[PDB]
Order: C-alpha cells, then sequence, then structure tokens
DNA sequence: AATCTTTCCCACGGT
DNA sequence: TTACCGTGGGAAAGA
C-alpha cells in the first residue's frame, strides 16, 4: 500500500 | 540604454516575499485532424490556469502605478502554434480558468505533431507572452486493429493522467467528461478531471490505500482511478474494451489513445460506472443473446479514453515591469555533478544567469535543454567557513538579464567532507 | 493482390 | 418550421 486517495461510491440502479 | 540587472537587494526581496505568475496548460496528448472545411474539436478542450499569488500582486501593482481594473485584467488567445490558422479569445473576466471549446487541427498543416500557444498580455496592451503547451500527436482516425506495444505514444501507461468522456449519439453538445467538484465525481459538460490510471494486481483489495504496478494498461486489468487534484478515487475497476454498445469480457489487448472504454465495478452484480445527466452512477448491465463473452451496457456506461499532458511556466518580475515578453519561460527538469552544477531542461537561453540564494553564478550557456554553472564557494553564504562545516541548503533560481525570475522548486545543499 | 492507413462522404439528431 | 453543424460510420483512395 503506498498510494493514498479518498474512496467515493456511486449509487446503484438496474431499469 | 540596456535595462537594469536583478540587484541581491531584490533577489532577497524576491526570496522573502516571493509572489511568483504561474501559467498551466492542461491538454489531450493526441488530436484527431479535420478534412476539408469540418471541426473536429480537441476533447478535453484544452484549459489555461493562471496560478500563485504573482497575478494578484500584478494586479495592485499595476492599479497603485494608474491602472484601472479593465487594464489590469490579464487577456488570453490560444491557436494552433506556428500556423496560419486563427487564434481564439480566453474568457479569463472573473475567473483564474478558461477552457478552449473549439479548436481543431485542418488537414492543411502537414506536421506529425503540434504545440498549442497561448498568446498573453494586460488590458492595457502591456505583452506578457507567448507560452506553448508539451507536443499533440495529429491523428488521421484512430485504427480497428489491435494496438501494438511497438507504438508507446498510442498506448496507456499506469501511473499516467487521462481524461474520460461520454458522447449520446454524436451530439456535441451531449459531450460529459468525468470530473470531480465538492468532493463527488459527476460528468461535468464544462469541465474536464485529469485522472491517474493506476494498475492493480488481480488480488490487490477495495482501500483507500492501495499498491501499484508499472506497465502497460490492457483490457482486463483492473486499474484505479484517482483525481489528480483533490485525490478522490472510484472503487477498483476493470478496464473493458466497447464494442457498438456492449462491454468484452474476454479482450485483454492494449488499451489505445481515444477507444471505447467500460468501468466494471470489480466484484459487483455487472455494475459498471455510468453517467445519468451531470450525476456519475453505476448501471447494471444486461446478458447479451446468445453470448457470454460479452454484456449489452447502458448509454452513459461508454467512456473515450484519452491521455492528457501539462506545459507549466512559472515568472516573476524581480526589478518590475519589462519591455521584452516574460516568454519562452526555462523550466528546469534536474540537477547533476572547480565543482560545477549541471541544468536540464527547457527554453534556455544565452541572457540566463543561476543563482544559489541571493549569489549570483558564472553560467556556461550550451542549449536551450542545458546549461552548466560554477557552484560558489561556501564563503558566498557562511563568510568565514573554508569547508563545509553543516549542511547549507539554498534555493536554484534562473535569472534574466532584465531582472526576471523564474523559480525553480530544486535546491542545492552544501553537504559537509 | 491484399491489408492497413489516410482522406472523402454523408446523415443523425442536435442548436 | 427551415438552415446549418459536429460526429461517427462507412466508402474510396493511397501506401
Amino acid at each position: 500500500k503506498r498510494e493514498h486517495s479518498t474512496l467515493w461510491f456511486p449509487e446503484g440502479f438496474s431499469l | 540604454s540596456p535595462p537594469k540587472r536583478l540587484t541581491r537587494e531584490a533577489m532577497r526581496n524576491y526570496l522573502k516575499e516571493r509572489g511568483d505568475q504561474t501559467v498551466l496548460i492542461l491538454h489531450a496528448k493526441v488530436a484527431q485532424k479535420s478534412y476539408g472545411n469540418e471541426k473536429r474539436f480537441f476533447c478535453p478542450p484544452p484549459c489555461v490556469y493562471l496560478m500563485g499569488s504573482g497575478w494578484k500582486k500584478k494586479k495592485e501593482q499595476m492599479e497603485r502605478d494608474g491602472c484601472s481594473e479593465q487594464e489590469s485584467q490579464p487577456c488570453a488567445f490560444i491557436g494552433i502554434g506556428n500556423s496560419d490558422q486563427e487564434m481564439q479569445q480566453l474568457n479569463l473576466e472573473g475567473k483564474n480558468y478558461c477552457t478552449a471549446k473549439t479548436l481543431y487541427i485542418s488537414d492543411s498543416d502537414k506536421r506529425k505533431h503540434f504545440m498549442l500557444s497561448v498568446k498573453m498580455f494586460y488590458g492595457n496592451s502591456d505583452d506578457i507572452g507567448v507560452f506553448l503547451s508539451k507536443r499533440i500527436k495529429v491523428i488521421s482516425k484512430p485504427s480497428k486493429k489491435k494496438q501494438s506495444l511497438k507504438n508507446a505514444d498510442l498506448c496507456i501507461a499506469s501511473g499516467t493522467k487521462v481524461a474520460l468522456f461520454n458522447r449520446l449519439r454524436s451530439q456535441t453538445v451531449s459531450t460529459r467528461y468525468l470530473h470531480v467538484e465538492g468532493g463527488n465525481f459527476h460528468a461535468s459538460s464544462q469541465q474536464w478531471g485529469a485522472f491517474y490510471i493506476h494498475l492493480l494486481d488481480d488480488d490487490e483489495s477495495e482501500g483507500e490505500e492501495f499498491t501499484v504496478r508499472d506497465g502497460y494498461i490492457h483490457y482486463g486489468q483492473t486499474v484505479k482511478l484517482v483525481c489528480s487534484v483533490t485525490g478522490m478515487a472510484l472503487p477498483r475497476l476493470i478496464i473493458r474494451k466497447v464494442d457498438k454498445q456492449t462491454a468484452l469480457l474476454d479482450a485483454d489487448d492494449p488499451v489505445s489513445q481515444l477507444h471505447k472504454c467500460a468501468f466494471y465495478l470489480k466484484d459487483t452484480e455487472r455494475m459498471y460506472l455510468c453517467l445519468s445527466q451531470e450525476r456519475i452512477i453505476q448501471f447494471q448491465a444486461t446478458p447479451c443473446p446468445k453470448e457470454q463473452n460479452k454484456e449489452m451496457i447502458n448509454d452513459g456506461a461508454s467512456w473515450t479514453i484519452i491521455s492528457t499532458d501539462k506545459a507549466e511556466y512559472t515568472f516573476y518580475e524581480g526589478m518590475g515591469p519589462v519591455l521584452a515578453p516574460v516568454t519562452p519561460v526555462p523550466v528546469v527538469e534536474s540537477l547533476q555533478l572547480v565543482a560545477m552544477l549541471e541544468l536540464t531542461g527547457q527554453n534556455f537561453t544565452p541572457n540566463l544567469r543561476v543563482w544559489f540564494g541571493d549569489v549570483e553564478a558564472e553560467t556556461m550557456y550550451r542549449c536551450g535543454e542545458s546549461m552548466l554553472c560554477v557552484v560558489p564557494d561556501i564563503s558566498a553564504f557562511r563568510e568565514g567557513w573554508r569547508w563545509v562545516r553543516q549542511p547549507v541548503q539554498v534555493p536554484v533560481t534562473l535569472v534574466r538579464n532584465d531582472g526576471v525570475i523564474y523559480s525553480t522548486s530544486l535546491t542545492f545543499t552544501y553537504t559537509p567532507e
């Protein structure tokens, strides 16, 4: 683990 | 008579105050050419930023010197460098950036590569100069055959920056770029993010902290998309080749410039990175009729991939306003090595001198990419030392004969023994 | 000839 | 409404 970030999750959809 | 050379006092004032003016050009690394009278716009549109505290300091100086806010306003124009092709105005009124949405390169230009040219000046006609972007590759149109790793410029390496865009039914008005605003990923029609695309090993876990691999991105590899500005990342994704409006699960060839891509959200029930107006979602794909090797994807789930670049230039009027443009701005990439220091970079000229702190060094110009200089004795910084007693760090700055200061993020340290 | 790259052509669905 | 316009698929031309 060397790269750092802030996780962002998208909302799920299916029609 | 020649203009005033920078004094040791003026340099000390600068080293303490440091109000630098920076010019940034964020653009794509490739561009498709336009034939006849058509216009095939550069996507993402090139963006120019006026960074640093120097712009406010220059504005206030001009106003105190008797300029209106209209005269103190910086003006910009962008176009294809070294061409008979027309320049277009950028609107910088009330913002520190502007995108060039309608740029294109005609087949009349027979060059295989070009640079963008940003012409700048203040509202009172004081010339700033001409800033070039990095080199952009001309394309007739993308190849329909698999990409070989021999053409490194048409491939994408792990740890490089890309832009991603989606277009609905060939309409220019529908173009939306993956972008991060207010801590959220969205699909902007006006702004675009430059995202690091990191290759991950298949066994790498989800987390804000992750290990990266080196190499060229291929379809079917696990990747991480991180905003180069905000550090915002999407979950681990699998980059997949788009054929018509399906994602191919079996394609493993190298990802090529301007190819259509699908981003399967790893370990989900067929969820693909997708847009819905300005909103970024994940949308479930439909299984293909009689085929397991492909999945039918949503309209907002195909993304064109394109490598992006950045040109950056920093300058300061060390002895106040000058007649000559501040351009071409020298850029220092590295430092090497009677003790000599070699500078490697761009836009070096014979009228530059290397300064170590407030101490001006004997400079030898070789070419626009190389410069050598005589390291001052430690006496220049510590009056009676004879040798390096304790480590002494000094900034390395390039200075023009008319007093223009070009800072580097590079220091030189006098090492003991 | 056969095949991939470059240039030319056109209409969908937008302003 | 008509007119005009990027864009992408595809045809034709070139290497």
